[PDB]
C-alpha cells in the first residue's frame, strides 16, 4: 500500500517529541490524494500543517 | 406635487396643456407643439400593488440640473450593493463565528450606497494618518478602545 | 403545535410551517453539552412534522453544528464555514454538496455525522396521498394536484 | 411534497392576470415575495416531540 | 503578571463563547457609515484641486 | 486582507482547551527562568549565597 | 484561466500620430487624474437613462474611443524596451509615477525636449513591464480595462461582447445572487459587478464571473427575441418597453408562464454591432465593458484570424488560426429580427410591430444625421490645425451602415438554446 | 368579498392563472378553462339592442 510522506513525517516527528500521535495513523495509508486527504482533517498540530482553503 | 395650493403647478408643468383661441404669442407657441408629449412616459411596474420602481415623465425642467442629478444618482448607482452581498461580506469577516441572513425572493430595489474602491479608502487613511502623526495622545484613545 | 402542524399539511401551497428558531440550540451548541444533546434530540424528532421543504438539511446541520471541534465535514463554499447556524437553511440553494453526496463525508474524519446523514436518506418519511371527497357531484379546487 | 429531491422543491407560487399572448408590465403577485413558498408559521419542537 | 496568571473558564468551549462573545459587536452598523464619509473626503480633495 | 502579527500563529485545532506548554512564549519563559538558574550554579558566583 | 496578458493599442485614422489631442485629454482629465477612466466614464454616460452628449464628446462611444487613444499613447512610454517611466512626455503629460497612477503636466525641462513618437495598433504583453508582472492583483485590476480597450481596438467596428450558455454554471450560490437583481435595468448592475470586479479581480469559475457570464446572455437572447415573458430562460429575461427609441432601457424581471427548455452543453460565439449606431448605444457598450472584466481572470476562446483585420492577428490571447468568427449586425435591421421572432411566438402583434419599426427608423435618421455632421465638423478641424488633428469619434464608412449579416447572426445566437 | 381582490392594481386583465416554480427553473402553470356566462351573454345581448 502507498503511505503518505507527510503523515509518515510528523508521526515520527511528533512521537519523538512526545507530542500526541496516535491519531494520525488512520492516515498513515492514502485514500486519493496525499494533499486532499489531509486538508479536510482537524486532526494533530497545526505545527505539522494546517489548511488554507485549497 | 404634495403640499397644498398645488393647482397652480399643473400648468407651469405642462404647456402642451393648456388651450389655443388666441392668437397671442403664447398660444401660437404652445399650439405648435407636438401634442404627445406630456405626463408619465414610461414605467417600471414589478409588484401589483406596490410602487413603480420608477418612472420616466415629460414635464417642465432644464436639461442642465437634470444632467446634474443624472450623474449624481449614476454615482450612487455605484455603490449599491445588495442583502447577499452584505451576508457574505458580513459572514466572512466574522469568520464563522456569527452567521446572518438574507432573504430570498423578489425585491423591491433598494438603493444602499456603500462600496467604494480601494484607492478611495487609502487615500482618506492617508489623511487619517497624517493629523496624528507625532502627537501620541491623539492615538492612545484609540488604542485604549480596542483594550 | 401539533394539532396545527397537521392542519397545516392541507394549506401547504400558501402557509408554510417550521420550528421556532429559538428551539435551536443557544449559540449552536455543542456534543459536549448534555442539556444540547437533548435539544437535538427533541428536534429531530420533530422535524418531520413540517412542512418545511428544508427540514433534512436542517436536521442534519442542526449536528454538524454542534460536532464542531471533533468532527469536520467539508464546506462547497469559502464563506460559510461548518458553524453556519443550521436554522439559516431555509432555501434549497443552501443545501451543502456533502449532504446531496454521503460519499463526500469521511468515516475518518466524521464518522458520526456520515451515519447521521445516512439515516437521513435512508430513513426520513416518504410522502403519500389519499383519495377525498366526492368529485363527481361537488367537482374539486385543487389546482396543482389531481382532483 | 418532494423529500430529498432538490430540484423539484418548490420555491414560488403565483397567479398571472394576462393572457399567455400577451407581452404586458410584469407584476408578480406578493405571494411571491415570501422567501418559502408561504406565509412563514413556526411551530414548537418541544411540544410536538 | 498577565503571562504569569491567565486562566480560562473552568468549561470552556470556543466555538461556543465566542458565538456569544461577538454577536453584539456585528450589529454595529457604524462601519458601513464609515464608508460613505471616505467617499466625500475623496470628492473633497479633487472638487479643490 | 493581511495582518502581520510580532509572533507565531498556530490556530488550534480543538474547542476544547487544556493547559499546553507546546508554545513559542512558554519556552521563552522556561529558557530565561534555566539562563538564572544557570546563574546561581554558577562556580564562581554560589559561593556568595 | 488566462496567462497571456496582451492588448492592443488603437490605429490612426490615416492620420500621423494619436488622434486625440491636448484639448481632448484635458477634459477626460478634468475630474480625474487617471488615464484608468472605467469609473469617470460611469459617470458621465449616466445610467444610460437619457442620450449623453458634451462638446468634445458627442457621444458615449466617442469618449470610450478617446479614452482607448489616451491609453494607446501614454502606454508607449513605459512599454519601451528600456521601461523608462517618467523621462519623456506625450503632449505635455507624463506619468506620476511608476505604477501608472495617473497622468500630470511635465516639468519644464520635459517641455523643453520633443515628445514620444506613438506609433499605431501596437500589441503590448504586461509581463513585459516589472512593475506590472511583479503586482498580480494590479495586474489584474487594470487588465480589465485593457482588455475592454482591446475588445474594441481589435476591428474597425464596434466593441465585441462574449454569450455564452452552459447550465452547468447555473449553482447555489449563482442563483442566490442573481435573484436580487430583479428590477434593476442592465446598466443599474453591470455599473455594480464592475465596481465589484475591481475591488476583488474574479477568479476563474468563480460566483460573480458566471452570473456576469448568464446576465450577458440574458441580455442577448432578450434583444433578440430568443426569451421573453413567455418562453423565458428559468424564469429571467430582459424586458425592454421602449424598443427601438434612441436610449433604450432593459429590465432584469421574472415570469412563472413558461421556462424554455435548454439543451445541455456549453455553447458560445462572439458579437459585436457593426453600425456606426452604436456609439449611442449604452447597453451594447456595457455589454462589451463586461465581458472584458471576465478576461481579466478567464482565457476566452481564440477569435479566427480571418474575422479581424491583419494588423491584430496572432495576437497570443486574443486571436489565433482555428478560432471561433465574430457575427456582426446592423443595429436597425436587429430591431426587425427581433419583432419578427415575438411575431412569430404570437405575442406581439402586427400592428405592434409597425408601431416599432416605425420610430426605430426615426431614430436612425437621427443617430446618423448627427454621427455624419459631427464627423466632417472633425475634418474641418483637421484640416484647420495639422499639429493636434484628432477625432472626437472612431472613424466609420458609408459602407459601416449596410445590414450584412445581420441576420446570419440574428439566428447563430438563437442557437445557443 | 368577491372580486375585491382583483382590484388591486391594473384591472384591465385577460385571463386568471396560477402557477409555482421548482429550484431547477421548471415551472407548472395552470390556467382553468373558463366556461360561459349567463350575466355577462346577457349583458352583450341587450348591450346589441
Amino acid at each position: 500500500e502507498h503511505v503518505n510522506v507527510f503523515v509518515a513525517n510528523a508521526l515520527v516527528g511528533a512521537f519523538l517529541s512526545n507530542q500526541a500521535f496516535y491519531d494520525l495513523l488512520p492516515l498513515l495509508i492514502i485514500n486519493d490524494t496525499m494533499i486532499g486527504d489531509l486538508l479536510g482533517t482537524g486532526a494533530s498540530l497545526s505545527q505539522f500543517f494546517q489548511s488554507h482553503g485549497d | 406635487l404634495p403640499g397644498p395650493d398645488a393647482e397652480k403647478w399643473y400648468s407651469i408643468m405642462y404647456p402642451t396643456r393648456m388651450g389655443t383661441p388666441n392668437v397671442s404669442k403664447i398660444c401660437n407657441f404652445v399650439a405648435s407643439c407636438v401634442r404627445n408629449r406630456v405626463g408619465r412616459f414610461d414605467r417600471a411596474q414589478m409588484m401589483n400593488g406596490a410602487m413603480s420602481e420608477w418612472v420616466d415623465v415629460f414635464e417642465t425642467s432644464d436639461a442642465l440640473t437634470v444632467s446634474i442629478r443624472g450623474r449624481w444618482m449614476a454615482r450612487l448607482a455605484r455603490m449599491n450593493i445588495n442583502p447577499t452581498e452584505i451576508e457574505w461580506a458580513l459572514t466572512e469577516c466574522a469568520q464563522g463565528y456569527v452567521t446572518v441572513t438574507s432573504p430570498y425572493a423578489p425585491s423591491v430595489n433598494r438603493l444602499m450606497p456603500y462600496r467604494i474602491s480601494n484607492a478611495e479608502r487609502q487615500i482618506s487613511q492617508i489623511i487619517r494618518i497624517m493629523n496624528i502623526g507625532n502627537n501620541a495622545t491623539v492615538i492612545q484613545p484609540v488604542l485604549q478602545d480596542i483594550s | 403545535s401539533f394539532r396545527v402542524a397537521l392542519a397545516g399539511w392541507l394549506y401547504n401551497g400558501v402557509v408554510t410551517t417550521v420550528i421556532d428558531d429559538s428551539s435551536y440550540p443557544k449559540d449552536g451548541g455543542s456534543v459536549t453539552s448534555l442539556e444540547n444533546l437533548w435539544d437535538f434530540f427533541i428536534l429531530a424528532l420533530a422535524l418531520p412534522l413540517t412542512t418545511d421543504p428544508c427540514a433534512p438539511v436542517k436536521a442534519f446541520m442542526t449536528l454538524a453544528n454542534m460536532m464542531v471541534g471533533f468532527e469536520t465535514i467539508p464546506m462547497d463554499n469559502q464563506i460559510y464555514t461548518q458553524s453556519r447556524r443550521a436554522s439559516a437553511f431555509s432555501t434549497p440553494h443552501t443545501w451543502p454538496r456533502c449532504f446531496m453526496n454521503i460519499q463526500l463525508i469521511s468515516p475518518i474524519d466524521a464518522p458520526i455525522l456520515r451515519q447521521w446523514a445516512e439515516i437521513i436518506h435512508r430513513y426520513w418519511p416518504n410522502p403519500s396521498q389519499i383519495r377525498y371527497g366526492a368529485p363527481n357531484v361537488f367537482g374539486s379546487a385543487n389546482l396543482f394536484t389531481p382532483p | 411534497y418532494v423529500r430529498l429531491d432538490r430540484d423539484r422543491v418548490p420555491t414560488m407560487v403565483g397567479v398571472t392576470r394576462q393572457s399567455r399572448d400577451t407581452i404586458t408590465q410584469p407584476a408578480l403577485s406578493l405571494s411571491t415575495t415570501n422567501t418559502t413558498v408561504g406565509v412563514p408559521l413556526a411551530l414548537d419542537a418541544r411540544a410536538i416531540t | 503578571v498577565a503571562l504569569l496568571s491567565g486562566k480560562y473558564p473552568p468549561d470552556l468551549v470556543t466555538n461556543v463563547w465566542y458565538a456569544d462573545a461577538i454577536y453584539p459587536m456585528y450589529a454595529d452598523t457604524e462601519v458601513f457609515s464609515n464608508l460613505q464619509r471616505d467617499m466625500i473626503t475623496c470628492e473633497a480633495v479633487q472638487t479643490l484641486v | 486582507e493581511v495582518l502581520l502579527l510580532p509572533i507565531d500563529h498556530q490556530p488550534a485545532n480543538v474547542t476544547t482547551p487544556t493547559l499546553d506548554f507546546t508554545n513559542e512564549l512558554t519556552n521563552w519563559r522556561a529558557r530565561v527562568c534555566e539562563l538564572m538558574k544557570n546563574l546561581v550554579d554558577n562556580q564562581r558566583y554560589q559561593p556568595g549565597w | 484561466a488566462r496567462a497571456a496578458f496582451l492588448f492592443k493599442t488603437v490605429g490612426f485614422g490615416g492620420l500621423q500620430n494619436v488622434p486625440i489631442n491636448d484639448e481632448l485629454s484635458s477634459h477626460l482629465l478634468r475630474a480625474g487624474n487617471s488615464p484608468w477612466q472605467l469609473t469617470q466614464f460611469l459617470d458621465w454616460i449616466s445610467l444610460g437613462r437619457g442620450l449623453a452628449t458634451s462638446a468634445l464628446v458627442p457621444t458615449a462611444g466617442s469618449r470610450y474611443y478617446q479614452m482607448s487613444c489616451l491609453l494607446s499613447g501614454t502606454l508607449q512610454i513605459p512599454f519601451r524596451p528600456n521601461h523608462r517611466w517618467g523621462d519623456i512626455r506625450f503632449l505635455r503629460l507624463v506619468w506620476s509615477a511608476p505604477t501608472l497612477d495617473g497622468l500630470v503636466v511635465a516639468p519644464p525641462q520635459v517641455l523643453a525636449q520633443p515628445a514620444l513618437q506613438a506609433q499605431a495598433d501596437r500589441v503590448y504583453d504586461c509581463d513585459d513591464y516589472p512593475f506590472l508582472a511583479r503586482d498580480p492583483r494590479f495586474k489584474h485590476r487594470v487588465y480589465q480595462q485593457l482588455s475592454a480597450v482591446t475588445l474594441l481596438n481589435l476591428t474597425g467596428f464596434g466593441p465585441i461582447s462574449y454569450v455564452r450558455v452552459d447550465e452547468d454554471m447555473w449553482s447555489g450560490d449563482v442563483n442566490q445572487l442573481l435573484m436580487n437583481y430583479f428590477g434593476h435595468t442592465f446598466a443599474e448592475i453591470a455599473y455594480t459587478l464592475c465596481q465589484a470586479s475591481a475591488n476583488r479581480p474574479w477568479e476563474h469559475d468563480g460566483t460573480y464571473a458566471r452570473m456576469t457570464q448568464i446576465i450577458l446572455s440574458l441580455f442577448w437572447l432578450s434583444y433578440v427575441g430568443v426569451i421573453h415573458q413567455q418562453n423565458t430562460y428559468r424564469t429571467f429575461y430582459f424586458q425592454c418597453n421602449r424598443r427601438g427609441d434612441a436610449a433604450e432601457v432593459w429590465i432584469l424581471s421574472c415570469s412563472l408562464n413558461h421556462s424554455a427548455q435548454i439543451r445541455p452543453g456549453n455553447r458560445s460565439l462572439f458579437v459585436m454591432p457593426t453600425s456606426p449606431d452604436w456609439n449611442m448605444d449604452v447597453n451594447l457598450i456595457l455589454s462589451s465593458t463586461l465581458t472584458g472584466c471576465l478576461c481579466s481572470g478567464s482565457q476566452l476562446p481564440l477569435i479566427d484570424n480571418n474575422s479581424v483585420p491583419a494588423v491584430s492577428r496572432n495576437i497570443h490571447g486574443w486571436t489565433g488560426r482555428a478560432g471561433n468568427q465574430l457575427h456582426g449586425f446592423q443595429v436597425r435591421r436587429m430591431v426587425t429580427e427581433f419583432c419578427d421572432r415575438l411575431r412569430r411566438d404570437g405575442v406581439m402583434t402586427q400592428a405592434q410591430q409597425n408601431q416599432i419599426e416605425a420610430l426605430a427608423d426615426q431614430t436612425q435618421q437621427f443617430k446618423r444625421d448627427k454621427l455624419e455632421a459631427w464627423a466632417r465638423e472633425d475634418d474641418q478641424y483637421n484640416q484647420a490645425n495639422p499639429n493636434s488633428t484628432m477625432f472626437r469619434t472612431k472613424p466609420f464608412t458609408n459602407a459601416q451602415w449596410g445590414r450584412g449579416n445581420t441576420g446570419a447572426t440574428s439566428a447563430a445566437i438563437a442557437a445557443l438554446i | 368579498m368577491l372580486l375585491e381582490p382583483l382590484l388591486s392594481g391594473d384591472p384591465r386583465m385577460t385571463q386568471l392563472a396560477i402557477q409555482y416554480q421548482q429550484y431547477n427553473g421548471r415551472t407548472f402553470n395552470v390556467i382553468p378553462e373558463m366556461p360561459g356566462s349567463v350575466i355577462a351573454d346577457c349583458v352583450q345581448l341587450t348591450a346589441e339592442v
